[PDB]
């Protein structure tokens, strides 16, 4: 199983994920790939943010889903 | 309300005036003290170095006690200034004070420019190159310098 996250630059990155991971283990999968560190990423999928507890299966993430990320900043 | 807020403007800019500051220059646009353009040069020894970057600078009505509204023209590479010029600084929100000025707004934003703050970034991008491969960033920021800011 293999998902997708596109960013606000209009790149696309897969991602090789299982159905029980959770959003945590993504966002280090997306840091590994990219370098943002988890804390600083905030990752939408149909219609709602993410959270870190939950896992791919939650969501109904299914086999080659989007992922969007977006900015998720501290104060500005 | 108004007169207060630009009597202390006329104050800050009759100051700029009457000792010029070494890091940047900045002045009213036309006739209206609540609207200044300001420059700062790209610092020396940095990525910058050449480049002369535009700031557009907006007093609010309640000035000094609110925080001039302050952001970037020019396009910059940078990690807390994004691609529409928005800019991430404590003294430009959370850290104002009223004893501050717009010169030490820029001043600290020339500091900024030398010493980014990548642990609390508007462009985690960028603050990850920063951090973790410094000669890309400098490489992608002389870049950008060449090519918008000279």
């Amino acid at each position: 199983m293999q998902i997708f996250v596109k960013t606000l630059t209009g790149k696309t990155i897969t991602l090789e994920v299982e159905p029980s991971d959770t959003i945590e283990n993504v966002k280090a999968k997306i840091q590994d790939k990219e370098g943002i560190p988890p804390d600083q990423q905030r990752l939408i999928f149909a219609g709602k943010q993410l959270e870190d507890g939950r896992t791919l299966s939650d969501y109904n993430i299914q086999k080659e889903s989007t992922l969007h990320l977006v900015l998720r900043l501290r104060g500005g | 309300g108004s007169h207060m807020a630009l009597k202390r403007i006329q104050k800050e800019l009759s100051d700029l005036q009457r000792d010029p500051p070494a890091h940047c220059s900045a002045g009213p646009v036309g006739d209206d003290l609540f609207h200044w353009q300001a420059t700062i040069m790209g610092p020396p020894d940095s990525a910058y170095q050449g480049g002369v970057f535009f700031l557009t600078v907006h007093f609010p009505t309640d000035y000094p006690f609110k925080p001039p509204k302050i952001a970037f023209t020019t396009k910059i590479y940078h990690p807390n200034i994004n691609s529409n010029g928005s800019i991430k600084l404590d003294i430009l929100r959370s850290q104002w004070s009223p004893a501050l000025t717009v010169s030490k707004v820029l001043l600290s934003i020339c500091s900024l420019l030398c010493d980014p703050n990548p642990d609390d970034p508007l462009v985690p991008d960028i603050a990850q190159i920063y951090k973790s491969d410094k000669e890309k960033y400098n490489r992608h920021a002389r870049e950008w310098t060449q090519k918008y800011a000279m």
